[PDB]
RNA sequence: AAUAUAUAGGGUGCGGGAGGGAACGCGGGGAAGUGAAACAUCUCAGUACCCGUAGGAGGAGAAAACAAUUGUGAUUCCGCA
RNA sequence: GCCGCAGCGAAAGCGAGUCUGAAUAGGGCGACCCACACGCGCAUACGCGCGUGUGAAUAGUGGCGUGUUCUGGACCCGAA
RNA sequence: GGGAUGAGCUGUGGGUAGGGGUGAAAGGCCAAUCAAACUCCGUGAUAGCUGGUUCUCCCCGAAAUGCAUUUAGGUGCAGC
RNA sequence: AUGCCGUGGUGUAAAGCGUGGCAGUGAGACGGCGGGGGAUAAGCUCCGUACGUCGAAAGGGAAACAGCCCAGAUCGCCGGC
RNA sequence: UACUAAAAACACAGGUCCGUGCGAAGUCGCAAGACGAUGUAUACGGACUGACGCCUGCCCGGUGCUGGAAGGUUAAGAGG
RNA sequence: UUGCACUACGAGUAAAGAUGCUCGUUACGCGCGGCAGGACGAAAAGACCCCGGGACCUUCACUACAACUUGGUAUUGAUGU
RNA sequence: UCUGAUCGUAUUGGGCAUCUAACCUCGAACCCUGAAUCGGGUUUAGGGACAGUGCCUGGCGGGUAGUUUAACUGGGGCGGUUGCCUCCUAAAAUGUAACGGAGGCGCCCAAAGGUUCCCUCAACCUGGACGGCAAUCAGGUGGCGAGUGUAAAUGCACAAGGGAGCUUGACUGCGAGACUUACAAGUCAAGCAGGGACGAAAGUCGGGAUUAGUGAUCCGGCACCCCCGAGUGGAAGGGGUG
């Protein structure tokens, strides 16, 4: 920068640490579930990866964005708060 | 001659404020009734 | 040869969910007795990098 | 000799008839070269900001030059 | 032998070594210019060079290993990470 | 394997939200179509939210060119 | 012009080697080079400095200012 | 007096603004007007100026004569003002 | 001072001071080893002055060198 | 040595000292021997000065290292006070 | 019984002395050796747990080595200067250079801050013990010529100037919208909430009439929150807020 303190040196470092032990979930929404399984039925992680809604070999978490109307039987990890309510209102079940 | 002093809540001992005073004009520790965010009310404070 | 990113730049900048680059603000590490709460609150938080610096910080990050 | 301080960019920022938003700075000044009128607050360093939206209006108030904002 | 036990040394007879070779290996020693817009930490670089010693390759190799509540099962090299 | 597929937060975490905060306060970042009809609380009208069409607009990634850039001698020549 | 039996001159053979030698001392001499020889290698050393950079036409067309700078004949951002 | 900010009309293609790609420049010179330094000297020096020209502008005038006056070369013509 | 300086520069006999008791001090070497010297304080090394004559005054505050160890400060180790 | 060439002078102008530009003046073409006023003549990318880099030298500049030196401990034992 | 001083065993440490066997001797003799001032071995004469050497450690150390040693500047050097605040230059918005013309700052105040209430100064005239040009008093006149913590400028008499009562807002969580600006910075801010001060209320209060009194990032320290915790539970260490 010509000799003045550069932008990458006169600014403070971003605060905090990064968790070495953090677990990451691949997410899918009930709107996507409703779009992909109009007939309802069982909805497993293998079904999700086959339909391409989620990456393979990863932990799956279900979130609650969208409208769900089909009666489905979703098995996953770590359901959301809204996802459980929407699934049970639709009439299915959410096992872990 | 005018050092920086810090005031701690009497009850919870939290170091809440830092300020200045003249050590000669005020050779003794200050008492002020400041607001304590921990206790949530106004409490007495004193130097450390 | 694989391109290397800048260590200090990657420690001082980061991107958001739409690609904005954000930073913290200076003057907030010490000598805080004479700084009023208005000034300290102004210096608190994160801000988007200025439009006249975005090109160079992007080049540093990539 | 040889020293000087920085130019402080004082002066009137919004002239008569301009439509301002609440919080606009109207006059940077030392002391009350202008005084605040209706819907105008002064500010810590004599800044004469706006308290309401409206149009800037200058006037005389028995010796004092004042700045007001008409709703 | 000195000197006694003896040993150092000496005689004889059998084997072997030495030196060279373009690259590649392993072990050891180890710069500066240069970059840091100066410079000493740092870099360059364990690079150049030097020393010892190979083989058709070498080195490594058979858990006093990883992993983490499941498990894998000597080493080497390639691609990811 | 990589990139796209959800973000927010120092992080635990939560997630169309999340962080700060006593706050159902305000802000930061991130999501979220109406030129329109149907029913709906709705205005003279303009529409506010919900399900569909009246049919409403997205998008990424791999290859090959070109410009710039990075690491390499790096456009060429030149010291003491 | 100076010395010319002397601290003389000279032949042959030999020895001291580079941050080292040798020097009745001038930083002198060490192969026509010496305030650190020469050759090869690191090596295509580096140079904010000087020079050079090769065919054509069409359209547009500057700057020599501000801020900062171990900065002032360099560079970064703005302005154009 | 000028200049500056806002606003309503009228006019004007190659204005303006946002966001990206690629720049060059960051030694200026003289002239007009207003000033500082200088001796109210300099082809001196340092600023201001929706001032000009040169730089990067050929043609005509000023004998010659970057920076003054007139005037901005798309090519041709043995036409005119 | 080969190759622009021959001098008032260097050397010199003479002087003084400091070191060295002997594979000495000093120097070349990581070391062994070597020179010093096949020498032994009337000897060897270093420093300054520079035949000869007459002389060489005052200051030990500063910095060196030589000697001392009452007191102050101070490493590793011991202690825990 | 060499960008050229059928390479005058005066007073001017101009990167402010003109063979080459202006206005004048002078001068038949080409050789040979001489002189040294100019061609900012030739030769050497100015040694002076400044800026950047280097080299070597100094010291109560900084940081290191050899050498010299202190103590502890290993080599390293015995008996007395 | 500090038991200060003292007893006998331990144990080991510290000097001090002696010894010899490690180790040392460029003292001597002999042998390998036929030729040897090398070397090695044997014996003897001495020294001796010292010295020397290894590892650790302090000093000293231009003897050697790598380097640094600012810029501006009417050439360079010497002199002066370098950040911030105020004025003039500055051409009636803002901005504007020179080694142009003048000054200040690197603090102070626990009240010199907040709030409620009250007051008007300097100078001049007249009278009055010490007392005078000028101390205190009285009466006139006096609209700002005084004062403002501290430079200057802009302000302030409606007072921001003088006096008094009570107090700690010299708060915590925020902050629409702006000024200035290459960037980094810098500056103002109505209003919302908590919990307060003063006030009968209306209301004011996030330091000081305003503008100087200051220093980025890195790397560390301290207090608090209990965020991560390298198999698990802890801890170390890190993180966050001040
Ligand atoms: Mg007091
Ligand atoms: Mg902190
Ligand atoms: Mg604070
Ligand atoms: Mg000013
Ligand atoms: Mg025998
Ligand atoms: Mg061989
Ligand atoms: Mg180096
Ligand atoms: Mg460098
Ligand atoms: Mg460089
Ligand atoms: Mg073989
Ligand atoms: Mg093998
Ligand atoms: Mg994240
Ligand atoms: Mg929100
Ligand atoms: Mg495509
Ligand atoms: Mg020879
Ligand atoms: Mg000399
Ligand atoms: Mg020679
Ligand atoms: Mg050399
Ligand atoms: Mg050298
Ligand atoms: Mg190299
Ligand atoms: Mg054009
Ligand atoms: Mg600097
Ligand atoms: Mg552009
Ligand atoms: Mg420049
Ligand atoms: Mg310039
Ligand atoms: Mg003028
Ligand atoms: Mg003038
Ligand atoms: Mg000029
Ligand atoms: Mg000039
Ligand atoms: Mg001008
Ligand atoms: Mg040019
Ligand atoms: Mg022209
Ligand atoms: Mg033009
Ligand atoms: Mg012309
Ligand atoms: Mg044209
Ligand atoms: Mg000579
Ligand atoms: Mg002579
Ligand atoms: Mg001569
Ligand atoms: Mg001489
Ligand atoms: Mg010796
Ligand atoms: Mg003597
Ligand atoms: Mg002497
Ligand atoms: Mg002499
Ligand atoms: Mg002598
Ligand atoms: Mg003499
Ligand atoms: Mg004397
Ligand atoms: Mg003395
Ligand atoms: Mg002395
Ligand atoms: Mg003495
Ligand atoms: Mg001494
Ligand atoms: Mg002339
Ligand atoms: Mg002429
Ligand atoms: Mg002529
Ligand atoms: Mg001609
Ligand atoms: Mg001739
Ligand atoms: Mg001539
Ligand atoms: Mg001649
Ligand atoms: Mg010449
Ligand atoms: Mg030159
Ligand atoms: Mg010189
Ligand atoms: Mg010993
Ligand atoms: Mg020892
Ligand atoms: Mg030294
Ligand atoms: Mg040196
Ligand atoms: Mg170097
Ligand atoms: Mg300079
Ligand atoms: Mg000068
Ligand atoms: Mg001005
Ligand atoms: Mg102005
Ligand atoms: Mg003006
Ligand atoms: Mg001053
Ligand atoms: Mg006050
Ligand atoms: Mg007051
Ligand atoms: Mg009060
Ligand atoms: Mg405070
Ligand atoms: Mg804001
Ligand atoms: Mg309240
Ligand atoms: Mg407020
Ligand atoms: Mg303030
Ligand atoms: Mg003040
Ligand atoms: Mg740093
Ligand atoms: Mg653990
Ligand atoms: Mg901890
Ligand atoms: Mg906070
Ligand atoms: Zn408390």
């Amino acid at each position: 920068e010509g000799g003045q303190m550069p932008i990458h040196m006169r600014l403070p470092k971003l605060k905090g640490f990064r968790n070495r032990f953090r677990t990451e979930y691949e997410i899918v929404n009930v709107g996507d579930i409703n779009r992909l399984f109009p007939q309802g039925g069982a909805v497993g992680v293998d079904d999700l990866v086959a339909k391409g809604a989620v990456r393979k070999n990863a932990l799956v978490k279900v979130l609650g964005d969208g409208k769900l109307t089909a009666k489905v039987d979703v098995s996953a990890h770590k359901f959301s708060g809204s996802a459980r309510a929407k699934i049970t209102a639709a009439g299915g079940s959410a096992t872990e | 001659v005018r050092p920086k002093i810090t005031l701690a809540c009497e009850v919870c001992k939290h170091r809440n404020y830092i300020t200045k005073k003249n050590r000669r004009n005020d050779p003794d520790r200050l008492e002020l009734k400041k607001f304590c965010p921990n206790c949530g009310k106004h409490q007495a404070h004193r130097e450390t | 040869p694989k391109a290397k990113t800048h260590s200090g730049a990657s420690k001082r900048f980061r991107r958001t969910g739409t690609g904005k680059i954000v930073r913290q603000k200076a003057n907030r590490r010490h000598l805080l007795e004479h700084k009023p709460s208005t000034r300290t609150r102004r210096l608190d938080g994160r801000t988007v990098v200025a439009a006249n610096d975005t090109k160079r910080v992007t080049s540093l990050l990539n | 000799n040889g020293r000087d301080s920085a130019a402080q960019r004082l002066g009137v920022k919004r002239y008569g008839g301009q439509v301002v938003k609440a919080g606009e700075i109207l006059v940077r000044q030392r002391g009350t070269k202008f005084h605040p009128g209706v819907n105008v607050g002064r500010g810590g360093d004599d800044t004469l900001f706006a308290k309401t939206a409206g149009a800037v209006e200058f006037g005389i108030k028995r010796g004092r030059k004042t700045v007001s904002i008409v709703g």
